């Protein structure tokens, strides 16, 4: 090896040639040691063959190499990065098949129109013409970039390269060339598009491979752009028909897929027409992917009807459909639907919503799988901004209250983890007014676990309104406990104390909540007492130094003294970790 | 030690058994504790009364998910820890791991299994040797069961214990009376105390289980009132409700062991004594 190329190896392990990953980085620099002339005439023929398998190399030297044009010499010699780049197209490991095309198409656009025909298209055509099948996968992502500059010659020649690629024997050479033939399609005259993109479309469409039929609905969206309206029932739709109802699910699925995409590229007629149909049959299909993909599709598409025609094909063609899904076996289907349903909103008005949407709201706000209840209360932000606080919580917080009180704990649970959500969305003068009363209700219901899960709410809640919030509109109630009779509520009064110190700030939590935990240092009862204890162990580092020492190191140096083994414990242990022992 | 007591605690909580070395040490502790308790074990309120476990460890964990965490709330168990679940030694020994660390905040009470003929019969001895390799676990345990308190009186009105009456103990200095330390014989009150069932036939009656006896509310209102109870607190019965109030509430019978051998279909409750002796009682199903 020599210098200053040399400084590339990494001479120290036992390789085969290979380089210094932390070096190929610095790439641009060797290239500017040696000078353009012997950028070219040696720095790139050694990179060029000295292709090991470092992959985190490889593809560093495909990235890198997008970037070398000038380092080369500029545009009249961007076609010395070529082979490099021809050779790392090539390679294994997809990632780097990719770099090595991301900057073959980057560099392309520096060739002049005439070095494109003298060195770049010839490189396509020796990778789509290419035995090895990688070389072709990777050679249908450049005929879109070089088409256009190119003579109206040559044209013709990357038109039928691409053909071939479509029809290739290999089902990967074929589901590439789909995938790419939208592009490629937009860079075409409208003219060849008609008379050769729509064949090589319909061919693909009728693959005898369906991995590569699911692949040309989206071929379908960008063709169906191109066209003007008219042209589109001769030359696509028959074929688009076919795919929704294609003996493939994962070809109609894509259909499902494509939907609102394919709507706009074919147009508001045409939807009304042929994909309003379409659509219901998606949403009956046999299996379950395919309806839940279009279930998940509902608002979008209501939404680009035609304002004149929308109403209408909604509640005649679209709703009747809905009410089918919220009742479908599959909760994959009835969870699609329900994370999209209640957008249906402003796009009906509020009397529709109120009369058909709302019972459609509690069919599911009431099912059994939870997923699909919390998709349902996760929306309420359009069904509210669209019908009236009240006209909702006269249709919701029912459901709610209802479920709130139930036999089962658990099932009460659940309606305590939607409190934070209800209240994000529905508002805090909504939460102080019709939900506050349940949250504190829970504080001291009769099952362990349903208090602490309200305890912990309460921090979820101050989360959403704020400090102020809490020391006006929950602390007033909270500290009201501990007044109580029952040591089991007493006890609860410390708990909300030592999760809302977590959120209500050195100020709040001196002033209106360490005097109501020290006071307790007395209770008749030794589990609260000790629970005094570690509530201090727990804020005792919200409060500043002066505090720590004149009111919490006192409080806890007598519970020392407590008759109780555990208050006894617990005080010391606090007086440890808060250092004022 | 007690650090230690804090992880033995943490890793029961997990369902995963202590070592027979622990377990030896932990018993010994425990017998150490258990011998200075009384024969009929004075249990100040607020405390939380609780039935039949037998093994059910996942039950367990549903009773504390509702009762609440020990040590901030007190316990009181009417015996039974053994048999017929599942998970005997990880129970018995969550159990008596919490009566060792917190002597205050906990009381266990012997039941008609914390035996050593009945363990023998009915789970607890073989779950031990397929869970240790050899009898020495069964033996700290049913060693330790010696010493574990017949019955205990809450505020000196409510009387706790696991089974029920017997026709040769009138009064609560007969029971301080009784040498505890032993097996539990076939015959007597100290058997009578753990096997005994209330009954709704008058008097004395023969129980079906071939120990102890039946006793109808006559008997019952005779020993409250001799004895200034309001409540005769037990379990060792099967109540399909949870619960069972009898004997025009001189009696009440409490089975914590929801969906009993796992084909019963009870529920199961615990009942709350609060600060002022007033009871609510908390039913439950088995834990998903
Ligand atoms: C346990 C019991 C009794 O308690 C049980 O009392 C009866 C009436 C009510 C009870 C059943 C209750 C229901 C709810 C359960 C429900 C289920 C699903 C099962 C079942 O479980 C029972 C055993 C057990 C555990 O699960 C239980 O006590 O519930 C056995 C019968 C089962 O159908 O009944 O049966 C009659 C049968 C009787 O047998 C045995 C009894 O021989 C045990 C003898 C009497 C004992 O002697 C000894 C040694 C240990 C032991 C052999 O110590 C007492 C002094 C003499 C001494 C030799
Ligand atoms: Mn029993
Ligand atoms: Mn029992």
């Amino acid at each position: 090896s020599l210098y200053p190329i040399a400084v590339l190896i990494d001479e120290l392990r036992n390789e085969d040639v290979q380089l210094r990953l932390n070096s190929i980085k610095k790439l641009s620099t060797i290239a500017l040691a040696l000078g353009v002339e012997r950028t070219r005439s040696e720095l790139l023929p050694f990179l060029t063959d000295t292709i090991y398998d470092e992959d985190e190399v490889l593809l560093a030297l495909a990235e890198q190499l997008g970037t070398f044009t000038t380092l080369v010499g500029g545009p009249e010699y961007v076609h010395c990065l070529l082979p490099p780049l021809e050779s790392l197209a090539t390679v294994e490991e997809t990632v780097v098949r990719d770099k090595a095309v991301e900057s073959l198409r980057a560099i392309s656009h520096e060739h002049s129109p005439s070095d494109l025909e003298a060195h770049f298209v010839p490189l396509v055509k020796r990778l789509a013409g290419g035995d090895w099948f990688t070389s072709r996968t990777s050679a249908c992502g450049l005929f879109s970039v070089c088409y256009p500059r190119v003579s109206s010659a040559v044209k013709a020649e990357l038109r039928q390269y691409f053909r071939n690629l479509c029809s290739d024997d290999t089902p990967m050479v074929r589901r590439a060339a789909a995938s790419k033939l939208g592009e490629f399609a937009k860079v075409l005259e409208l003219d060849n598009v008609k008379s050769e993109i729509i064949p090589m479309f319909s061919n693909l469409a009728s693959d005898e491979q369906d991995s590569v039929r699911l692949l040309a609905v989206e071929a379908c969206v960008n063709i169906a752009q191109l066209l003007p309206q008219e042209d589109l029932e001769a030359l696509v739709m028959p074929t688009l028909r076919q795919a929704a109802e294609d003996k493939s699910w994962r070809v109609r699925y894509m259909v499902a897929d494509k939907f609102t995409e394919l709507q706009k590229a074919v147009g508001p007629e045409i939807t009304k027409t042929d994909l309003v149909p379409a659509f219901q049959n998606l949403m009956k299909d046999c299996e379950a992917e395919v309806r839940a993909a279009a279930s998940h599709k509902v608002k979008e598409f209501c939404e680009n009807l035609s304002a004149d025609c929308r109403e209408n094909v909604i509640m005649s063609q679209i709703l009747p459909c809905i009410k089918e899904l919220v009742s479908d076996a599959n909760q994959h289907v009835k969870s699609a639907l329900a994370s999209v349903i209640m957008g249906l909103s402003p796009i009906l008005g509020k009397d529709n919503t109120i009369e058909h949407l709302l019972p459609l709201f509690l069919a599911q706000l009431k099912d059994e799988c939870p997923e699909v209840r919390l998709n349902i209360i996760s929306n309420l932000d359009c069904v509210n901004e669209v019908i009236g606080i009240r006209q909702l919580s006269q249709s919701l917080l029912p459901a709610i209250v209802e479920l709130a009180e139930d036999a089962k704990w658990r099932v009460r649970l659940a309606i305590i983890e939607y409190m934070p959500l209800l209240a994000g969305q529905l508002g805090v003068e909504f939460f102080d007014e019709k939900l506050n009363s349940l949250c504190m209700a829970w504080l001291v219901d009769h099952v362990y676990a349903i208090r602490e899960a309200a305890t912990s709410n309460l921090k979820k809640l101050v989360e959403k309104f704020g400090k102020e919030w809490a020391h006006a509109t929950i602390i007033p109630k909270v500290l009201a406990m501990s007044g109580d009779p029952n040591y089991l509520h007493r006890m609860t009064t410390l708990f909300c104390i030592n999760v809302l110190s977590e959120v209500c700030g050195q100020d709040i939590t001196t002033k209106h909540m360490l005097p109501t935990v020290l006071r307790m240092a007395g209770d008749p009862v030794a589990n609260v007492r000790f629970n005094v204890a570690k509530s201090l162990q727990k804020i005792g580092p919200i409060l500043d130094n002066s505090t720590l020492q004149s009111e919490v190191k006192p409080i806890l140096e007598k519970l020392t003294q407590d008759q109780d083994v555990d208050v006894k414990y617990f005080a010391q242990e606090a007086l440890t970790v808060l250092s004022l022992a | 030690f007690t650090k230690e007591l804090d992880q033995w605690i943490e890793q029961l909580n997990e369902c995963k058994q202590l070592s027979e070395s622990q377990v030896k040490s932990l018993c010994e502790k425990a017998k150490e504790i258990l011998t200075k308790e009384s024969n009929v074990q004075e249990v100040r309120c607020p405390v939380t009364v609780c039935g039949d476990v037998h093994g059910q460890f996942h039950d367990l964990m549903e009773l504390f998910r509702i009762g609440g965490k020990s040590p901030d709330t007190n316990y009181l168990f009417m015996g039974d820890y053994v048999d017929r679940g599942y998970y005997s030694v990880e129970t018995v020994t969550l159990l008596v791991a919490l009566k060792v660390r917190y002597r205050e905040r906990i009381t266990i009470l012997r039941g008609n299994h914390e035996s050593r003929q009945i363990t023998q019969v009915y789970g607890f001895y073989d779950e031990c040797l397929r869970k240790y390799g050899n009898a020495n676990v069964w033996k700290y345990f049913t060693d330790l069961f010696d010493y574990l308190p017949l019955t205990a009186l809450v505020d000196g009105q409510i009387f706790c214990l696991h089974g029920g009456l017997s026709p040769s103990i009138d009064t609560l200095d007969h029971i301080r009376a009784l040498d505890r330390l032993q097996e539990v014989p076939h015959e007597g009150p100290m058997c009578d105390l753990l096997w005994s069932d209330p009954d709704d036939r008058g008097g004395w009656g023969i129980s079906p289980r071939g120990a102890g006896y039946t006793f109808g509310q006559d008997i019952s209102e005779t020993f409250n009132h001799a004895n200034g109870l309001t409540l005769v607190s037990r379990a060792h019965q099967l109540v399909m409700e949870g619960y069972n109030w009898c004997h025009d509430r001189n009696v009440v019978t409490i089975f914590s062991a929801p969906n009993y051998c796992y084909r019963c279909g009870n529920q199961a409750a615990i009942m709350e004594l609060d600060d002022t002796l007033k009871y609510s009682f908390l039913q439950f199903d088995p834990a998903p």
